[PDB]
């Protein structure tokens, strides 16, 4: 499954 | 005519950092000289996440003088990144090499604070 | 919950200007949690062309955590500005009355000259 | 229609 980001500007 | 064949759908404009919008235009059902814009975005945006996968992009095109606006959702099946951009411009197709000129707006989240930032993409047909 | 109302329904917001948005959500085939915007916009800013008619708008919903981004041309059967504007911005439900805080861009022509204008809409719901 | 130069000027 899709990985997850903060943003996406920032993991 | 440069602004015909855009309609055609099978063109790719790349942005300064190699960004790629496919952009597919369908009639708008109620609107004269308008068209719904379908298609993918390619992100490669330095220093961000989501890159290298296509993402679908929505948005609605004027064709009587060029001008577009769409937008992506950062979630598919590869990266979410939980943020959506919007750009808004027009073609410029009066020099030798067409170009979208846009602004756009992407919203996210840093931890519990909500932000909008600002920047600006052209992007060249290939 | 307030965010599954909004999907649920065709929600009602207005903005600082006096012009309303009204939102509608459809789920993504493709992209999870994530919902295919359409509604409708009426503008009522003072000074402006395209005034007191819906039009059409598009765009894209983030569920997660409630960020959106659409559009509108300004092109119906009662008036044309031979323009576009696109809205991005995030959902706040913390207070008791909702909030929609926004950045947009109109791009237009004067004469022969394109530009692109900014600005900021703070929508509050209709309830 | 009507035509507006565009959506700030008549």
């Amino acid at each position: 499954v899709a990985t997850v980001s903060e943003s996406f500007l920032t993991e | 005519s440069p602004d015909m064949k855009l309609l055609a759908g099978a063109s790719n404009w790349v942005n300064q950092s190699g960004s790629v919008a496919q952009f597919v235009f369908t009639p708008s059902p109620t609107q004269p000289q308008t068209y719904e814009v379908s298609g993918n975005y390619i992100n490669n945006a330095q220093g961000t996440g989501c890159k290298g996968t296509p993402y679908p992009l929505s948005g609605a095109y004027y064709s009587g003088n060029q001008i577009i606006s769409f937008s992506v959702v950062w979630s598919n099946a590869s990266a979410n990144c939980q943020s959506a951009t919007g750009w808004t411009g027009y073609f410029d197709f009066s020099g030798s090499q067409a170009v979208l000129k846009t602004d756009w707006n992407l919203a996210f989240y840093s931890g519990s604070t909500p932000a909008i930032q600002q920047g600006q993409d052209d992007f060249m047909q290939s």
